[PDB]
C-alpha cells in the first residue's frame, strides 16, 4: 500500500521492524543465498530501469547508465562474496569467541543524480549484514529508486527472506523525510547528494556517513603528454553528462603549456567564452545562493540557449577562464554538469597550492588526479601525494573511468566519510560498516 | 602529561607538542571546541560532557560507560561468585569504568546471597535509611561530585546512620527499576543494586534494560556453570548488546587473572543514541591512510589448445592416440540431425575396437536451455567420465564446456558463474582450476564456425529467456580435430552458411581493438583463401573435394584470432537477429556486414583515450584488406578503395546465393517496427562493443536495422 | 622467458647438446618438450648492443624465410611466416641504426621473433640452417651470422 503522510509511516517502520527482527536470526548459509539471487536481479535488469530512469528524470542518457548499473550491481558481488558477517567471525584459543550483530534498520537517501546505481548498492549490502533499509528519492526521481528497490526485494523474497524487509515514500516531502530521520527506530542514515541534506543528515543527533564528492582538481604540467590529457579529461566528463560523483570540476596547467591546451579544448569538443556570457554562466548556475536544479545533467548547448548565447549541436563541453579562486565566482563549486574550471599555474609549484584550496573547498577529500610523466620524473609524483589530502591519488588516469581500463577499482560511490570537513578524507564504506562484533571470553 | 612530553623532549621531538591548559572553566573548554584548528575529540566520562561532546559539528568518540548489569543464576558458584563481584567493586572505591553497577538474581537463589553479602563485606539497608542513600546520589536531577569514589561508611554520615568502618560496600534492594528510582544510573562508588528474578529468562530480560538506560553496551557479565550448561551461555551472548560477554570473570581485573584483556578504558564509540556497541580504540581512528594508483601498460596474450590436427581423414588417426593415453571411460555429446545419419559411427566404432565406455547423449537442439546441460551433467557425475568429447558445430559444442564445469565443480552453482566469468578483458579473478579429472576434446562437423578453439559460451535460460554468456580462457578445449571427411555432403545451401559466417569472423577481429601482431597474421589469411575456391566450395561441393577441405580448415583459422580478439558489433545484432527471428547464425551477419563496415569509416561520437590514437585507424585497416587479398588498382585513394571490397563483397552474393536485405530473409514488416526498439538497446550490451573502435548509440543502431529492411544502402 | 630478440626458442620443441668425451651434436625434438608458458617481454631488451640485434633479427628472418617454402608448410603456420617477414622489413632497420631511441621498433621486431618461432615449431628448417648449424660450430661463428651470408 502507498504511504502519504506520517501516519502510516508511523506504521510502515513497523512491519520493517517486525521483519528485521526475524531476519536477525539467519545464518551464513541461507544469507548468502539471498545475496546470490538479489545480486542477479539487479544486472539482469539493468537496461529496462535506466530507459526509465531518465523519462521523468529529464537529465542523463542512457547509454552511460547500463555501464554504471551493471558495474555496480557485480562489483558488489565481487569482493564481499564470501566473507564472514553472521555467527561466528573468528576463535581464539587464549575460548574466546567473536560473533558479529547487526544494526537494524537503515535510513538512506537516493540523489536525483543516481537514482538507480546506488539504490541497489546500498539494498545489497544490507541483506549481507542482515539489516534492513528505507528509501527517501527524490520528488523528481522516486518512481526509478522505488523500481529498483523493489525489484530486489522481490528476488530476495522468493529466495527466504520475510515479506516487508524492504520500504520507500511515494510522493515524498521534506517534512516527511524529517520524521524518518528522528523517528527513534532508525539507529543509521546513508546521506549522498550534494551539500544540500547531508549537512542536516550530520545535525539529526543520530550515527551518519555521507558518500559526498568534493570537486576534485587535475594538475597538468610541462612534462606530460599534451596530445593524451586533453582526451582522458575530455572524455571523463562527457560521461553521462558529468554527473557521476566525484569527477573532474577544475583542471590547473602551468603557463608554459596553458595556450597548448586552449585551443586543442576548442578544437576537439571545447568552447571557450570570456565575453559577458561568461557572467551569464556564473549567473545560469545560480538560482539563488546555491545551485540551480535545471542545468544538472543537461547537455552543454541547450544551457547555453538558457543562458542566451547561440552554440553548436557538435559541441561537447563549455569551459570558462577564471583566476579568482573564491565563493563569489560560482566556477569552483561542484556543478554535476559537463563544464570545465581551467586554471593558470605560473609554475607547478603554485598549482598544488592552488589545488589544496580547491579540494578544501569541497569539504571532504574525495580525489584528485595528476597528469605527469611518471617515468622520468618519479620524484613530482612523490611529492604530489603527501601534499593534498584526499582517499584516491590517481595519475595518467581518468577520475570515473571508461567507457581496457583499471577494472579492479571501486566505483566513484561506495565511499563515504563521517564529518562535513576539518581535513577529512573519505573512505569505502562496505559490509563492515554496518555490522557489530561482540567478544566473549572464557 | 609534561612528562611523556619531557621524555618525548630528549628523543627528537618538537618542543610545543603537548598542550594543556591551567585553571579551566566551561566557557574556556568550549571556545576549545569549536576551534576550527582542531579536528579530534577524545571524550571520556559520564553523559555530562560527551552529550555535548557529540553535538559540536567536529568528528569525535566517546570512551563511556554504561551500567553493565550481573546475571547469576541458580547453577552458579554462590561461595565464589559473591567474592569476584565483591573485589572486583572495591577496586578503587569502584571508579574505574565499566565496573559493576547492578547484579541480577534467580529467587532460587536470591536469599542464599543476601546473608552472604553482609557476612562477607556488605551492609543491606531496607527502612527509612533505604530512602536515605537514593536521594544522596541524586540531589539536582544529576549525580553528585561529594560521593564519587569515597569510602562506603562516609557517606553514611551525610544520611545519618552509622555504618561500621569495616564495611566494604553498601546495597540497596530496589525491585522498580526506571528514572526515578536513582540505583540504576552509574555511581562511580562502591554501592551496588540488586533486583528480584523469578527465573533466568527475566534476568536477561531484566538486564536489557539496564544496558540501554546506559546508552552504550560497554561489557556484560553473567556467572553460570560453563561446563555442564553450554546452552545458556550461548543463549545470553545473543541477546546482549555489549562489545564485552564475559562469564565467571570479574568485569575490571584482579588485584593469577586474564593478562591479554584490553584495560576497561580505550573502548570508545560514536553514539549516544540507543543500540550502540563500544570499540577499542587504536592508532587507526587517529589515521587516515590515502591510495595512489600508476597507469599500468596493459598486456596482451595468445592462448590456443594444446594440440589441434587437421587433414583429410584425421579423426581416427587423432582418436587412435587417445586410446595409447590412459583413457578409459568417455561420453560423446551431439545433437539430433547427425545421429539418424552415419555420423555417429566413425567415432563409437573405432572406439569400441579398442574398448572404452561410451555412451550416447542425443538431446541437445539448436540453443541450449540450461536445461539439457543440467541432464548432461547428472548423466556426466553418473559416469564419471575421463574424457569429454564433443561433437557438431555451434550449440553442441558450446553446451559442452558448460557440462565440463558444472561436472568438475558439482557445488558451484552456474548463477555465481554468471556475474564472474562473462568477459575475457579482465585477468582479476580466477576460475577454479579444471582438467583435474576430465579432458575436452572438440570435432567439428560444419564449415565456418571456429567455436572449438575459442573460451566462449553462451547459455539460454528457458525460464524467462534470457542469455548468460560465458567466457575465460579455462573452458578451451584440450584438443581440436579439424577433419573434412565428414563434410562432402553438406547441402549447398548451407556450406557457405557458415563460409560467411567465418568472413566476419575474421574480417571483424583484425579491426578490433584487442588486435594484436599474433592474431593479424591469421585473421588474414583466412580472408586470403576464402575468394580463391570458397564459391567453387559452394558451386561443387563434391565435385570438386580438395576446396571444400580447405574452406573447412580456414573456419579454424578464422577462430584462432577472435578467440584472442574480440568480435565487434557485428556480431551482436547477429546474436541478436537469431533469437528472436529465429533464422539462423550466419546469415544475420552476412546481410548487414555490407552496412556495418560503412558506419565504421567516416568522421563520426567516439570512444577516447582507445582507438583514437593508441590504435591508428578503423578505415585503412579495411583498406589493408582491399590491397592483400588484391583487388586495388596500383594508383587509386582509400575511399574508393574501400568501395571495390564492399562491390565484392556485394558481386559474391551473385553466386553465394543469399538475400539481398532482411525483409526478404524470411522475416515480415509487420513484426519488426513493434519489435526493432526492444530489438536495439540489446545489441549494445552482448559483451560486444569493446572491439568496433567506434563507440554504438542507440539512436544508430536502429537506422542500421531500418535501412537493411528495405534494401537501401546507407548513405548520410 | 626471452632475453633476445630472434631465436625463437621458447616456443619450439627443439634442443640440441654435445657429447663431453666426443664432439657429434644429440639433438633431441618431442612436442612434449614445450613449455606450457611463454613470456615475451621487451623492456629486457633494451640496452644490447647493435652487434646483437643485427644477427638476431636476420636468425629471425632465416627462421621463417624458409618455413614459408618448407614441404612441411600448412595451411596454419603460411599466415605467421608471412607476418614475421612483413613486420621484421619496416622495424628491423629503424632498431638498427637508432636503437633504443625508438622503442616502438625494439618491441615490434622482438615480438616477432616469436611469431617465426610458431612458424619453425610446426614446420622444420631447411639446409640454410643445418649447414649453417655445423659452419657456426667449426669455426666458432655466432648464430645468426651463418646463415646471414
Amino acid at each position: 500500500m502507498a504511504v502519504t503522510n506520517v501516519a502510516e509511516l508511523n506504521a510502515l517502520v513497523e512491519r520493517v521492524k517486525k521483519a528485521q527482527r526475524e531476519y536477525a536470526s539467519f545464518t551464513q548459509e541461507q544469507v548468502d543465498k539471498i545475496f546470490r539471487a538479489a545480486a542477479l536481479a539487479a544486472a539482469d535488469a539493468r537496461i529496462p530501469l535506466a530507459k526509465m530512469a531518465v523519462a521523468e528524470s529529464g537529465m542523463g542518457i542512457v547509454e552511460d547508465k547500463v555501464i554504471k548499473n551493471h558495474f555496480a550491481s557485480e562489483y558488489i558481488y565481487n569482493a564481499y562474496k564470501d566473507e564472514k558477517t553472521c555467527g561466528v567471525l573468528s576463535e581464539d584459543d587464549t575460548g574466546t569467541i567473536t560473533i558479529a550483530e547487526p544494526i537494524g534498520i537503515i535510513c538512506g537517501i537516493v540523489p536525483t543524480t543516481n537514482p538507480t546505481s546506488t539504490a541497489i548498492f546500498k539494498s545489497l549490502i544490507s541483506l549481507k549484514t542482515r539489516n534492513a533499509i528505507i528509501f527517501s528519492p527524490h520528488p523528481r526521481a522516486k518512481d526509478a529508486t522505488n523500481k529498483a528497490a523493489d525489484i530486489v526485494l522481490q528476488a530476495a523474497i522468493a529466495a527466504g527472506a520475510p515479506k516487508d524487509l524492504i520500504g520507500w515514500i511515494d510522493q515524498p516531502s521534506v517534512e516527511l523525510s524529517n520524521a524518518l530521520m528522528h523517528h527513534p527506530d532508525i539507529n543509521l542514515i546513508l546521506a549522498t547528494g550534494g551539500p544540500g541534506m547531508v549537512k542536516a543528515a550530520y545535525s539529526s543527533g543520530k550515527p551518519a556517513i555521507g558518500v559526498g564528492a568534493g570537486n576534485t582538481p587535475v594538475v597538468i604540467d610541462e612534462t606530460a603528454d599534451i596530445k593524451r590529457a586533453v582526451a582522458s579529461v575530455l572524455m571523463s566528463k562527457t560521461f553521462d553528462n558529468g554527473v557521476i560523483c566525484a569527477s573532474e570540476q577544475s583542471v590547473v596547467v602551468v603557463d608554459s603549456v596553458y595556450d597548448a591546451v586552449r585551443e586543442r579544448f576548442a578544437t576537439h569538443g571545447g568552447y571557450l567564452l570570456q565575453g559577458k556570457e561568461l557572467k551569464a554562466v556564473q549567473d545560469v548556475i545560480l538560482k539563488n545562493g546555491a545551485l540551480n536544479a535545471a542545468i544538472v545533467g543537461q547537455p552543454a548547448y541547450k544551457i547555453a540557449e538558457l543562458a542566451g548565447f547561440s552554440v553548436p549541436e557538435n559541441t561537447k563541453i563549455l569551459i570558462g577562464e577564471v583566476t579568482v579562486v573564491d565563493e563569489s565566482e560560482p566556477f569552483a563549486h561542484e556543478k554535476l554538469s559537463p563544464t570545465l574550471a581551467m586554471y593558470r599555474a605560473k609554475d607547478f609549484e603554485d598549482a598544488v597550492e592552488k589545488a589544496e584550496k580547491l579540494v578544501a573547498m569541497g569539504g571532504i577529500g574525495h580525489t584528485s588526479c595528476l597528469y605527469t610523466d611518471q617515468d622520468n620524473q618519479p620524484a613530482r609524483v612523490s611529492y604530489f601525494g603527501q601534499k593534498m589530502k584526499t582517499a584516491r591519488i590517481l595519475i595518467n588516469t581518468p577520475a570515473s573511468q571508461g567507457g581496457l581500463y583499471n577494472f579492479k577499482l571501486a566505483p566513484s560511490l561506495t565511499l563515504g566519510c563521517g564529518s562535513w570537513g576539518g581535513n577529512s578524507i573519505s573512505e569505502n564504506v562496505g559490509p563492515k560498516h554496518l555490522i557489530n562484533k561482540k567478544t566473549v571470553a572464557k | 602529561a609534561d612528562i611523556v612530553l619531557q621524555a618525548a623532549i630528549a628523543a627528537g621531538a618538537p618542543k610545543d607538542l603537548i598542550g594543556w591548559i591551567d585553571q579551566p572553566s566551561v566557557e574556556l573548554s568550549n571556545a576549545l571546541m569549536h576551534h576550527p584548528d582542531i579536528n579530534l575529540i577524545l571524550a571520556t566520562g559520564g553523559p555530562g560532557m560527551v552529550k555535548a561532546a557529540y553535538s559540536s559539528g567536529k568528528p569525535a568518540i566517546g570512551v563511556g560507560a554504561g551500567n553493565t548489569p550481573v546475571v547469576i543464576d541458580e547453577t552458579a558458584d554462590i561461595k565464589r561468585a559473591v567474592a569476584s563481584v565483591l573485589m572486583s567493586k572495591t577496586f578503587d572505591n569502584g571508579v574505574i569504568c565499566a565496573s559493576e553497577q547492578s547484579v541480577v538474581v534467580v529467587d532460587s537463589v536470591y536469599d542464599a546471597v543476601r546473608e552472604r553479602f553482609a557476612t562477607h563485606g556488605g551492609y543491606l539497608l531496607q527502612g527509612k535509611e533505604l530512602k536515605a542513600v537514593q536521594d544522596v546520589i541524586l540531589k539536582n536531577g544529576a549525580l553528585n561530585a561529594a560521593i564519587v569514589g569515597q569510602p562506603a561508611y562516609k557517606i553514611a554520615e551525610l544520611a545519618g546512620f552509622s555504618v561500621p568502618e569495616n564495611t566494604k560496600i553498601l546495597i540497596g534492594e530496589v525491585t522498580v527499576v526506571d528514572e526515578s528510582e536513582p540505583f540504576a544510573h552509574e555511581k562511580l562508588s562502591p554501592t551496588l543494586a540488586m533486583y528480584r528474578a523469578k527465573d533466568f529468562e527475566d534476568a536477561v530480560e531484566k538486564a536489557e534494560k539496564l544496558v540501554a538506560m546506559g546508552g552504550i553496551g560497554h561489557t556484560s557479565c553473567l556467572y553460570t556453570d560453563q561446563d555442564n550448561q553450554p546452552a545458556r551461555v550461548s543463549y545470553f551472548g545473543q541477546k546482549m548488546k555489549t562489545a564485552r560477554i564475559l562469564i565467571n570473570t570479574p568485569a575490571s581485573q584482579g588485584g593469577l587473572y586474564n593478562f591479554k584483556l584490553a584495560p576497561s578504558l580505550t573502548l570508545g564509540c560514536g553514539s549516544w543514541g540507543g543500540n550502540s556497541i563500544s570499540e577499542n580504540v587504536g592508532p587507526k581512528h587517529l589515521i587516515n591512510k590515502k591510495t595512489v594508483a600508476k597507469r599500468a601498460e596493459n598486456m596482451l596474450w595468445h592462448k590456443l589448445p594444446k594440440s589441434i590436427y587437421f587433414r583429410r581423414g584425421s579423426l581416427p588417426i587423432a582418436l587412435d592416440e587417445v586410446i595409447t593415453d590412459g583413457h578409459k571411460r568417455a561420453l560423446i555429446v551431439t545433437d539430433r540431425f547427425l545421429f539418424n545419419n552415419g555420423y555417429a559411427d566413425q567415432i563409437t566404432s573405432v572406439l569400441k575396437a579398442a574398448g572404452v565406455e561410451t555412451e550416447v547423449f542425443f538431446e541437445v537442439e539448436a540453443d541450449p536451455t540450461l536445461s539439457i546441460v543440467r541432464k548432461g551433467a547428472e548423466l556426466a557425475n553418473s559416469f564419471k567420465p575421463d574424457v569429454i568429447i564433443a561433437l557438431g558445430g555451434g550449440s553442441p559444442m558450446d553446451a559442452a564446456k558448460i557440462m565440463w564445469v558444472m561436472y568438475e565443480h558439482p557445488e558451484t552453482h552456474f548463477e555465481e558463474l554468471a556475474l564472474r566469468f562473462m568477459d575475457i578483458r579482465k585477468r582479476i579473478y580466477k576460475f577454479p582450476k579444471m582438467g583435474v579429472k576430465a579432458k575436452m576434446i572438440a570435432v567439428t562437423t560444419t564449415s565456418g564456425t571456429g567455436s572449438e578453439v575459442t573460451p566462449f559460451a553462451v547459455v539460454t535460460d528457458d525460464a524467462t529467456g534470457q542469455k548468460y554468456p560465458l567466457a575465460d580462457y579455462a573452458l578451451t578445449p584440450d584438443m581440436a580435430i579439424v577433419d573434412a571427411n565428414l563434410v562432402m555432403d553438406m547441402p549447398k545451401s548451407l556450406c557457405a552458411f557458415g563460409g560467411l559466417d567465418a568472413v566476419t569472423h575474421a574480417m571483424e577481429a583484425y579491426v578490433s581493438v584487442l588486435a594484436s601482431e599474433f592474431s593479424d597474421g591469421q585473421a588474414l589469411q583466412a580472408l586470403k583463401l576464402l575468394k580463391e575456391y570458397l564459391p567453387a566450395s559452394y558451386h561443387e561441393g563434391s565435385k570438386n573435394p580438395v576446396a571444400r577441405e580447405r574452406v573447412h580448415s580456414a573456419a579454424t583459422i578464422a577462430g584462432i584470432a577472435f578467440a584472442n580478439a574480440f568480435l565487434g558489433v557485428c556480431h551482436s545484432m547477429a546474436h541478436k537477429l537469431g533469437s528472436q527471428f529465429h533464422i539462423p547464425h550466419g546469415l544475420a551477419n552476412a546481410l548487414l556486414i555490407c552496412n556495418v563496415i560503412r558506419y565504421n569509416a567516416n568522421d563520426n561520437t567516439k570512444q577516447t583515450a582507445f582507438s583514437q590514437y593508441d590504435r591508428p585507424q578503423a578505415r585503412r585497416r579495411y583498406a589493408e584488406i582491399a590491397d592483400h587479398l588484391g583487388l586495388s588498382a596500383p594508383g587509386d585513394r582509400t575511399a574508393a578503395k574501400i568501395e571495390k571490397l564492399l562491390a565484392w563483397l556485394e558481386t559474391l552474393k551473385a553466386e553465394l546465393g543469399i538475400p539481398k536485405s532482411i525483409r526478404e530473409a524470411g522475416v515480415q514488416e509487420a513484426d519488426f517496427l513493434a519489435n526493432v526498439d526492444k530489438l536495439s538497446e540489446d545489441a549494445f550490451d552482448d559483451q560486444c562493443t569493446g572491439a568496433n573502435p567506434r563507440y554504438p548509440l542507440i539512436s544508430e543502431l536502429k537506422q542500421i536495422l531500418l535501412d537493411t529492411y528495405y534494401g537501401r544502402d546507407y548513405v548520410e
